[PDB]
RNA sequence: GGUUCUCCCCGAAAGCUAUUUAGGUAGCGCCUCGUGAAUUCAUCUCCGGGGGUAGAGCACUGUUUCGGCCGAUGCAAACUGCGAAUACCGGAGAAUGUUAUCACGGGAGACACACGGCGGGUGCUAACGUCCGUCGUGAAGAGGGAAACAACCCAGACCGCCAGCUAAGGUCCCAAAGUCAUGGUUAAGUGGGAAACGAUGUGGGAAGGCGUCGGCCUGCGCGGAAGA
RNA sequence: UCCUCCUAAAGAGUAACGGAGGAGCACGAAGGUUGGCUAAUCCUGGUCGGACAUCAGGAGGUUAGUGCAAUGGCAUAAGCC
RNA sequence: UGCCUGGCGGCCGUAGCGCGGUGGUCCCACCUGACCCCAUGCCGAACUCAGAAGUGAAACGCCGUAGCGCCGAUGGUAGUGUGGGGUCUCCCCAUGCGAGAGUAGGGAACUGCCAGGCA
């Protein structure tokens, strides 16, 4: 139902990890079924602001990037341990 | 726990003779029927194997298994042995009594000429 | 292969024994040293090793 | 309310140990003697013949075992 | 304590095992010259390795707590059902290194090292205190920068030229270079003295409140904050 | 004089009357070899025995032990008739 | 060449633990008695003598149960070699190597040789 956007991974590593934290970025993974698994980059902001309601566990998450439809669930997520903020999610398709 | 105290007793000589590494001549006894097979030092293959079941040497036996049968099948596996060119395989007992079926049929191994 | 050149850019006064042994299979003697030296996996590892005082002409 | 031993490995994998070399000198056993390999009076493992070194994973408890193969 | 002429090349250490020894005795470690010997040795890539260190976990040896020793939640130097980077041994490999590798002989030299970076012990997890494993400087390295200053940063001086470039550090003058720009912070000479408390000092940021009144975080100043 | 785990940064080694004790014995059998056997721990049944002076049906498989203070590996027991 | 049973090796939880069904054609299993080869630290407990006279009880081969248990990704996380910086007790920057657990996925294993019964 709700429109995602996200961007297609490019490079992989701890590095890449650490430019997207201090851009304001993070990866997020999404797997399940014979399909290779995906790497994609969200905004940390939007996802903040996604994750306020309540419905976010409940909601079958839509994610459009380069005008594919993908439908996933939210698997797993990561949260720091003192800091308020997101830096991966690992998520199923259905 | 028969089966199993009699395989782990077994694989004393077992593990024993594959230091040495040499062709190892092994015994099952059953009342119903008696094995013999002959087995390479890598343990994968078997050079020659008898059995009291086969009609080949069980139509002179009145039963399968017997001192009878276990003389027969010795001298069977010997005479085999002669024709292959064994040279002197050792010998395991399988964790059995070298007393009764046993030492008849390794008695009638040796009759033949082996020197094991 | 394609061949590359490698520049000094930074001394080895203080490095370790290791870089200095890089450093000595590299050829390059003094600051500002530049070498001709073959593409492989092993020279790109060295040039790793070392790249915090080398350059290379990619 | 003294001198320390020299324990550790000495020829690892790979190694072209010849006929009586001691592999590995550790307290107890660490390792088991597997082909052409002997074990001491002290727990010591030691080579029989010439040939590469290798170590190996067998058994139901998972067992380290020391081998040695022609080269 | 002294050991007197010049030039060229090479070029250490202040460490390891025993002492009715602690200032020394023997060898090993480090250096030089002569001879002999293998892609010998160093670097980097790939392959076979035991790891039980970091990380994690209470299945293994222990510990605090929870409902009334049973089950669980966290923790560990004489804890691992798991398990790094890194170090080290062997095999193969393009390339460099004046063989830089190893064997023998002659000659020695040294046998209270200091400081700093990296991870610890000790210490009251106060000390510019103490000892360790590794790397760098000095010892034996000139020169540039910080005010002098050796343990800080750059950089190994064959000689010479009234040549250019650059590393650290700087471009207001002393003293060679931007009184250069872009968006800001500071009102205190903070800069140019130092942590723990509080604050009607200020710019910015994410959230409150039925036009409205206030809370939290971040950067810079203030009383503790004192060197003859 | 010598051993036992750490500090000791996953080869060895690496400190300061460092944190810790033990041995300076013993078995001439506690040595070698062949056959077979191999738990500990806990519940349930016995005159008391309830688990604890002995026996058999189970839970569980190397938690008992291996002459020693301590230590590692040990069910192929490196134990025990 | 296909199904089933026993033995000899690799693999050693993708082979194990709990539950239901099936197996007497062959093979395997309970051994009755033993004064006879053999013997009990008492016991024919194990071993040795005669098979279908008695059956598949227990053990074991196979199917399902993914309930417990195991491995297992990509990704992230914690860490670290190298050069530098900071507010230097600790952290960060460019780069390389990369934890444990769990998620997707799997499996009630597979494979080489010999003997026997049914085809």
């Amino acid at each position: 139902m709700f429109t995602i956007n996200a961007e297609v991974r490019k490079e992989q590593g701890k590095g890449a990890s650490r430019r997207l934290r201090a851009a304001n970025k993070f990866p997020a993974i999404i797997y399940g079924g014979k399909e290779a698994p995906l790497a994609i980059e969200l905004d940390h902001d939007k996802v903040m602001n996604m994750q306020a309601k309540a419905e976010f566990y409940s909601e079958v998450l839509t994610i459009v990037v380069d005008g594919k439809e993908i439908k996933v669930k939210a698997q797993d997520v990561q949260r720091h341990p003192y800091k308020p903020k997101l830096q991966h999610i690992d998520f199923v398709r259905a | 726990d028969k089966k199993s105290a009699r395989i782990r007793r077994a694989t004393r000589a077992r593990r024993k003779l594959q230091e040495l590494g040499a062709t190892r001549l092994v015994v099952h006894r059953t009342p119903r029927h008696i094995y013999a097979q002959v087995i390479a030092p890598n343990g994968s293959e078997v050079l020659v194997a008898a059995s009291t079941v086969e009609k080949a040497i069980a139509e002179q036996l009145k039963y399968t298994g017997n001192k009878d049968a276990a003389a027969a099948v010795g001298k069977a596996v010997a005479e085999r042995a002669l024709e292959k060119g064994i040279k002197d395989v050792s010998f395991d007992r399988s964790g059995f009594q070298y007393h009764g079926r046993v030492q008849a049929l390794a008695d009638a191994a040796r009759e033949a000429g082996l020197q094991f | 292969a394609k061949t590359i050149k490698i520049t000094q850019t930074r001394s080895a006064i203080g490095r370790l024994p290791k870089h200095k042994a890089t450093l000595l299979g590299l050829g390059l003697r003094r600051i500002g040293h530049t070498v001709e030296r073959e593409d492989t996996p092993a020279i790109r590892g060295m040039i790793n090793a070392v790249s915090f005082m080398v350059k290379v002409e990619e | 309310t003294s001198e320390a031993k020299r324990l550790g490995v000495k020829r690892f994998g790979g190694e072209s140990v010849l006929a009586g070399s001691i592999i590995v000198r550790q307290r107890g056993t660490k390792f088991h003697a597997g082909a052409n390999v002997g074990c001491g009076r002290d727990h010591t493992l030691f080579a029989k013949a010439d040939g590469k070194v290798k170590f190996e994973v067998k058994g139901p408890k998972n067992r380290k075992f020391i081998s040695i193969e022609a080269e």
